[PDB]
């Protein structure tokens, strides 16, 4: 595909499925296995102003990642923007 | 081994210039480790014996018995089979040769890693010291420390399993595995444990949280775990083509795994101390289960060496 | 301090009456074999103390192994014998003893435990016994009759609560506290 | 101590002249430098291998083909003092090597380059000066078993008054694609004006010049230098050039010559080239395209340094110790300098002993840095630069100090600083680019929409200020209200004006925008704003914030301005894995992927929060028949499940027939969402509250009954628990069951098939609000993952059918229908 077909491809492809998530389920379970198993992501930072996917992601990786994390020797960082801003900014207190 | 003695093994040099030694990480290293620790323990029976004006073998006659705690082992087989200053000699060759050998072929077999800084740091804040394949359990019983085990391998596959290694005493044990895993077996153990300086006098005993000192010890392998098993044939093709063995005991060398006698053993000497060092625990009091009104620890550590280990082990046993 | 005691006095007999958290009446919350396995060698180092063993014992069987000190053997520890037992609760339902006839009947009909789940009187009763809080603050084993139960209550409910706030909670549990002092204890309301 | 083991001596001829009896020794400099050069050939290739310098310095050096191993890798490993867990070789984890093995790999390339006849120098004197790795972007790291081939190029040969520097840079390529980059430098002490031998070549990193302006355009066409060779209109190009300079003496060039490509990125997003940059000049003392290009030009991954340097591990940790001798850092690497293990060739060099390696140094440094800076993981060290300014005896105690400083394109920067304790002089001073840890970009959706959110980085970071200002002029300028002001304030209500000729724009935006509804119905969003409409007045209990329509934007833009100030502080990795929850997928695509300007992320969201606010019918008060519960399973039981979940809810839906679906997925058994009437929502809070006080174990009740028993005993409690919903009146208020948690404040059932009639305008404003080139596929393949999918964003036919099965969308039936012409 030239790079004119594949970007008319992804306009297309992301307007549906932002259209499309207007009126269908948030699959944020499927979301966290894959970028907490596939990917193996270990900085997992949450913007917003509560750190309520912080939140989700620690209990799904207590739930379902303890075992996996320990196996993989994979030490998963959970950040929030409003509370660990000194962390993701990488400013710690002098 | 020149791939493995960067820093070379010239004690005499270490000795005579103290500019010349190397790092305290090199000196721990375990090629170096077992051969210089049983110099150290072959000086102390030399210092002893000519102090006294005896024979190494005159000395031994005086003793009912001797053993070892990880290579002292071989140190005890020395001087069992030692009769003269020339045997004696000639049965110090032999083990610092098999020692530098075990050394060798465990760190070609488990090289030594370095753990993440943080749980390195986290560990040293906590003061369970530096990560390390052995790490001392204290105050807990043997069901207790079984428990934490299970509790940390579940979570890990066999070849990362965490064993039991040094079964010191009733409240002294030492755990072999993974670094990693001696870790995590420490912060469970910390989630379950004390807080530092509690007040619990006034709360049930079966409530009370647990008061250990889990520490890693200063060892560079997993000793006396199957993660060695491999370096045990590595080892004996060594001693085999060096032509080292030992022969002529003179007093019972008691095992450390089975607590059996070496004088009556069938099978090489050195095989059976090979095998020891490397896969089969230790069991301590099995060990030294037998008759004794005097011991002397002639091991390193001096206040903090196996001596006061085993005075807290035979406390009122009129030894 | 005993140990000191003794070492101050090295030809006077002192006798170290040790007794477990789980002995009858007033106890201590230290478990009965633990602190002895520490300081045994030490209270020994004294040839002028005489340990005597206690809470917890009625029996030749199950007083020997202290007394000849196979006991430590299960702890992986060498023979530690004790010079005497001394017993308490074992002695209460005697003839001599001035305990009622019915109080000496409940004492036989509490069943006991053994000592792996003594603790266990802190929370609910345990063969009969469960433990309440003294006037001192102290802790003491008795028989879980209605009187005992209803301090257990009391504990739990009102005397750990702060004086200024005592007062109010009388007040709210006022018909509760009468009621229950008329029918399940020893001190009834005397209006 | 040869390569061979063969002995080689170094003849030093001295003329015996008894004739002047106080000088009666001459050194026959004649040769010299040749026979040292033969007999460092001989040592560092060995005696077979033939003596040949006519090398040509314009054409790269050959190196040998080389094998990595197991054997290799552990022994240099324990040479250089790395341990480093992913250097042992434990089965099924792909053994690496270190990144100091490259100079083991390119040590014969490299070091070929110094012998030159036009560079000639004294090797004794030669010191190396510094040394740097670069890994190549999306370059793995080398593991056992890798068949390595390396090139080595002189980059720079100069005179200096130090002596004469030379630069080689060694390329290392593995299945011929290059790996890594080794820039080594070596200066020969002493004084040099062969100024005909000099020549530097740099490749200057590649510049993004911005033309926003006329007088740009005319200064860049003044350019002679600068070559237009494709007619087009550009605003941002990029100059990638590689300068060689010929010096004819010490501050003057006798030749400049620059060569490059300027690079425009099209709307398409293809990289073409439009012209080129082609500088001659003689004698000159600057070269005009990199001074033109440094001034009015930024370089991509512009370092951002912190304001504070953070100080990692300790004095105590960071500690090392020489070790004694050198012979086994030189036998692994191959390095038979004797300077480094002969006490006699080091006195004639004038050392103060038999210094260690250098790159010994480097290696144990860089292996500080690995485990401290990088947490003991090889393949984020990406690139590590040092230079050696001090020298270094066997057993010194050395003191490192790292420093995280700063960072570039989401890269660690990190100064490491190497002394001698004895002396307290600095003898390593290097910098390392490391990756962060692996790194997805989580956005969230509406719940929290404090008063005052994002002030503080708006009031202290001038990039979300621009932000902010960006939005609040859009609002102010296209919807007649600022954010800004309802984000500080939240005030009740809020009266927009339509008069003037910007009121009637704003009064016409108002009014076309539309939404669809189940009769599709469509019908203006505001059916009382009209031509004649003068003002419209939004109306909240609990203040304007709660509601969507400014809730969304508001929350949009504080994540929007927190990613822009972690981007321009250059925390952003590149590769990361960017996810949105409900209405964060907004915000990260816009943050990650640029695909809405931030007025049309503005526009969409509010439009969003518009059409959720409208999609559902309302009474005289206000107040719609829908609803959002969260529920929770473990509350129900321990044995209560996702599918157990997925069964309750498809049999209360399928029974009375009313909209009930599970909306949001958030952790298993542990938290989910459930959207629809108010109705069926009390429904299955006390379903749910009766089946926990029943203890019925729906998963058993399958897995030993037929599902007409199972569904006989939950139809029969949804019976019941449906006549106490219609008992209890209309509008149903939901209350907090064990369980079931009702989501205060929220009346619209979103993501759910109820909004299935409202998304085809939606998607129509979006087609119009999404320009087809602000879409970076490059930026989404692999690293945008949708809510919708919830799978790694893909141009795959097996993601479009994927997309396919849960929209039934006519676009994306087309694509897959046409999809071979995308084949
Ligand atoms: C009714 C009763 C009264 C007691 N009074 C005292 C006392 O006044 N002072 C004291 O030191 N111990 C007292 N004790 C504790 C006993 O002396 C003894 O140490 C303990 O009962 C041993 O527990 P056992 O009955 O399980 O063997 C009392 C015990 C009971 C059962």
């Amino acid at each position: 595909m030239k790079p004119e077909i594949e970007q008319e491809l992804s306009h297309t492809l992301l307007t549906e499925l932002l259209a499309y998530q207007f009126a269908s389920p948030v699959r944020w379970i499927e979301t966290q296995d894959v970028f907490l198993k596939q990917h193996n992501t270990e900085r997992i930072i949450e913007i917003g102003p509560s750190p309520t996917l912080a939140g989700m992601a620690n209990r799904t990786i207590k739930a379902k990642y303890e075992s996996y994390d320990a196996a993989l020797s994979l030490q998963r960082q959970v950040l929030c923007y409003s509370k660990d801003a000194k962390e993701i900014y990488y400013k710690p207190d002098p | 081994f020149d791939k493995i003695y960067t820093q070379g093994l010239n004690i005499l040099s270490w000795l005579k210039h103290p500019e010349t030694t190397p790092d305290q990480d090199y000196l721990l290293s375990v090629p170096v480790s077992c051969p210089v620790i049983c110099v150290i323990q072959l000086c102390h029976y030399t210092i002893t014996c000519k102090v006294l004006g005896l024979t190494p073998g005159e000395f031994r006659n005086s003793l009912k018995w001797s053993t070892g705690h990880s290579q002292g082992l071989v140190t005890a087989v020395t001087i069992a089979a030692s009769d003269s200053w020339d045997s004696f000699l000639k049965n110090s060759l032999t083990a610092v040769s098999l020692l530098l050998f075990i050394g060798s072929r465990c760190l070609s077999t488990y090289p030594r890693t370095s753990l993440p800084p943080t749980m390195l740091q986290d560990s040293l804040d906590n003061g369970e010291g530096r990560p390390s394949p052995m790490l001392s359990v204290r105050d807990l019983s043997i069901k207790q420390v079984e428990k934490f085990i299970e509790q940390t391998n579940s979570h890990l596959p066999r070849e990362k399993h965490i064993a039991i290694s040094l079964i010191n005493g009733a409240r002294n044990l030492v755990l072999s595995g993974p670094p990693e895993s001696l870790y995590g077996f420490n912060l469970n153990l910390r989630n379950q444990k004390a807080p530092m300086g509690l007040d619990q006098s006034r709360v049930p005993f079966s409530e009370r949280k647990l008061k250990c000192s889990n520490r890693f010890l200063p060892i560079f392998a997993p000793f006396h775990s199957h993660l060695l098993a491999d370096a045990t044939e590595l080892i004996l093709d060594d001693v085999k083509e060096h032509g080292l063995s030992f022969e002529g005991l003179k007093i019972p060398v008691y095992d450390t795994f089975d607590g059996s006698d070496f004088q009556a053993l069938k099978e090489p000497i050195i095989d059976r101390v090979v095998k020891l060092i490397t896969e089969l625990p230790v069991h301590w009091e099995e060990a030294t289960n037998h008759k004794a009104t005097h011991i002397l620890d002639f091991g390193p550590g001096g206040v903090s060496g196996l001596g006061v280990l085993t005075h807290r082990n035979k406390e009122g046993t009129g030894a | 301090q005993v140990i000191a005691i003794a070492k101050a006095h090295p030809t006077f007999p002192i006798v170290l009456q040790w007794t477990g958290g789980r002995g009858g009446g007033h106890h201590s919350f230290e478990d009965f074999h633990q602190p002895i396995i520490q300081m045994y060698s030490k209270i020994r180092r004294c040839s002028n103390i005489v340990l005597v063993a206690g809470s917890g014992f009625g029996s030749d069987e199950d007083t020997y192994p202290y007394l000849s000190g196979y006991w430590s053997e299960k702890f992986n520890y060498p023979p530690m014998p004790f010079d005497g037992v001394l017993f308490g609760s074992r002695v209460m339902t005697s003839k001599e003893s001035h305990t009622s006839l019915a109080a000496k009947k409940l004492i036989v009909e509490c069943k006991g435990v053994p000592d792996q789940q003594w603790e266990q009187t802190y929370k609910k009763p345990t063969g009969g016994i469960i433990t309440v809080r003294s006037e001192m603050g102290e802790p003491i084993h008795k028989i879980a009759t209605r009187g005992v139960m209803f301090w257990k209550e009391l504990d739990d409910t009102i005397f750990n609560l702060p004086k200024n706030k005592l007062l109010d909670a009388l007040n709210k549990k006022r018909d509760h506290i009468i009621k229950k002092l008329n029918n399940d204890f020893q001190k009834p309301w005397f209006g | 101590r040869t390569a061979d083991t063969n002995p080689v001596a170094l003849p030093f001829l001295y003329k015996y002249n008894p004739a002047d009896g106080f000088a009666p020794i001459l050194e026959i400099m004649e040769d010299r430098n040749e026979r040292i050069k033969e007999f460092y050939w001989k040592l560092w290739f060995g005696s077979s291998v033939p003596y040949s310098n006519d090398i040509n310095v314009e054409k790269a050096i050959l190196g040998d083909e080389i094998t990595i191993s197991s054997q290799t890798i552990s022994e240099f490993t324990h040479a250089i003092g790395n341990k480093c867990d992913a250097f042992v070789d434990r089965p099924g984890k792909a053994t690496l090597a270190p990144m100091d093995f490259a100079i083991v790999i390119g040590w014969k390339a490299i070091i070929k380059a110094i012998f030159p006849k036009s560079v000639d120098g004294d090797l004794l004197k030669l010191v190396h000066l510094s040394n740097g790795y670069k890994m190549i972007t999306g370059a793995a790291p080398l593991k056992k078993g890798d068949v390595v081939s390396t090139k080595a190029e002189i980059k720079a040969v100069l005179n200096q008054p130090s002596g004469k520097l030379v630069e080689v840079v060694g390329t290392i390529y593995r299945e011929g694609k290059p790996v890594m980059e080794v820039t080594s430098q070596f200066l020969y002490r002493g004084e040099y004006n062969d100024y005909c031998n000099t020549f530097q070549k740099v490749t200057e990193t590649p510049v993004q010049v911005a033309f926003k302006s006329a007088k740009d355009l005319a200064v860049l066409r003044s350019k002679e230098w600068f070559h237009l060779e494709k007619d087009v209109q550009f605003d941002v190009l990029t100059f990638r050039c590689e300068s060689t300079y010929k010096f004819k003496s010490a501050n003057v060039y006798s030749s400049i010559k620059t060569t490059g490509q300027v690079l425009l990125e099209l709307p398409t997003k293809e990289v073409i080239q439009v012209g080129s940059v082609d500088y001659e000049a003689g004698t000159s003392y600057g070269n005009p395209v990199t001074d033109y290009l440094s001034r009015n030009g930024k370089t991509i991954e512009e370092s951002v340094i912190f304001e504070n340097a953070i100080p990692l591990s300790s004095g105590e940790e960071l500690t090392s110790k020489a070790p004694g001798t050198n012979e086994p850092y030189a036998i692994v690497s191959g390095d038979y300098n004797p300077i480094h293990v002969s006490r006699v060739f080091a006195a004639y060099a004038k050392l103060p002993g038999t210094i260690t390696h250098g790159m010994y140094s480097s290696a144990s440094i860089r292996a500080l840095v690995e485990e401290w800076a990088a947490n003991n993981v090889a393949a984020r060290v990406r690139a590590f630069k040092c230079d050696f300014v001090g020298m270094v005896l066997p057993n010194d105690t050395l003191q490192t100090t790292m420093e995280h400083v700063g960072m570039i394109n989401g890269r660690k920067i990190i100064k490491v600083e190497t002394r001698n304790v004895e002396t307290e002089l600095p003898v390593l001073i290097g910098e390392a680019e490391i990756e962060q840890p692996t790194t997805t970009y989580v956005f969230t959706g509406q719940g929290s929409q404090e008063q005052g959110m994002g002030m503080e980085l708006y009031n202290s970071s001038e990039v979300a200020r621009e932000v902010w200002d960006k939005a609040d002029r859009h609002f102010v300028n296209n919807y007649g209200f600022s954010i800004l002001d309802i984000v500080q304030n939240n005030p009740n209500e809020l009266t927009i004006h339509f008069g003037g000729a910007k009121g009637r724009a704003i009064r016409d935006n108002y009014i076309g925008m539309m939404f669809e509804t189940i009769g599709l119905k469509s019908e203006k969003i505001f059916k009382d704003i009209d031509e004649t409409t003068t003002s419209y007045t939004f109306v909240s209990p609990t203040g304007l914030l709660s509601a969507t329509q400014f809730t969304q934007p508001a929350l949009t833009l504080m994540e929007k301005a927190a990613y822009e100030d972690i981007k321009s502080k250059g925390l952003i990795p590149s590769d990361i894995m960017f996810a949105g929850h409900s209405l964060g997928e907004y915000s990260a695509l816009s943050s990650l992927a640029n695909v809405m300007p931030i007025e049309s992320l503005v526009d969409v969201v509010f439009y969003r929060g518009m059409t959720m606010q409208v999609a559902v019918p309302r009474d005289e008060l206000g107040r719609s028949n829908y609803g959002m519960v969260a529920v929770n399973p473990s509350r129900v039981s321990a044995t209560f499940d996702d599918s157990a979940l997925r069964f309750v809810v498809d049999e209360v839906a399928n029974k009375t027939k009313w909209l009930l679906e599970i909306v949001n997925y958030n952790v298993e058994n542990q938290q989910y969402v459930a959207a629809g009437d108010l109705r069926a929502l009390d429904t299955l809070t006390n379903v749910l509250n009766v089946l926990k006080i029943n203890k019925i174990d729906i998963v058993k009740l399958q897995e030993q009954m037929s599902i007409e028993k199972v569904k006989e005993h939950l139809y029969e409690i949804v019976d019941e628990v449906a006549a106490k919903s219609l008992a209890k009146p209309q509008p149903i208020d939901l209350e907090r069951g064990f369980a079931v948690i009702p989501l205060k404040g929220i009346s619209v059932p979103f993501h759910s098939s109820y909004l299935m009639s409202g998304v085809k305008p939606f998607q129509r404003f979006l087609c119009k609000k999404i320009p087809k080139s602000s879409v970076k596929p490059q930026d989404l393949i692999g690293k945008y993952i949708p809510n919708l999918t919830a799978k790694p964003f893909e141009l795959t036919k097996e993601y479009f059918q994927s997309v396919y099965d849960l929209t039934k969308s006519e676009k994306i039936k087309s694509i897959l229908d046409n999809w071979e012409q995308y084949e």
